[PDB]
């Protein structure tokens, strides 16, 4: 349970850093890459300060949600802090509470 | 807009719900994975 908190997700990766962790995802196959890559690139995007890197790192955890019954619970505390980071907070007490 | 994000992004919670104590967190390979792209 190994978790991150409100802190890290708030100081953001160089660009290259963030395109090493899309390239790995595109070689792997884009949405059909290793669950953890598409973590390692939706958690990069939500550290981002653009917010529309930020909504896409939270659909790509969504679809990692969707996708792994196994992984649910830990991306439901990560939903949570990438829907607050964004001002989703109706989102983020939904999730939180399941 | 974010009415695009909140489609895209929308979870029925009842359609997939929560269900290992072995299981390494996605988080915790996050985390060493930056750590060696510091180097390359």
């Amino acid at each position: 349970d190994f978790w991150p908190t409100l802190k890290d997700a708030y100081e953001p990766l160089y660009p290259q850093q963030l395109e090493i962790l899309r390239q790995q995802v595109v070689s792997e196959g884009g949405p059909t890459a290793t669950i953890q890559s598409r973590f390692n690139y939706a958690w990069g995007l939500i550290k981002s300060t653009d917010v529309n890197d930020e909504r896409l790192g939270v659909k790509i955890l969504t679809d990692i949600y969707k996708e792994a019954e196994s992984r649910r619970r830990e991306c439901l505390y990560y939903l949570t802090i990438g829907c607050y980071k964004l001002g989703e907070y109706s989102m983020a007490k939904r999730y939180v509470d399941t | 807009s974010a009415t695009t994000f909140r489609i895209l992004a929308h979870l029925d919670e009842q359609r997939y719900p929560l269900p290992e104590k072995n299981l390494p967190s996605l988080f915790e390979g996050f985390k060493a994975t930056v750590s060696i792209i510091q180097q390359r």
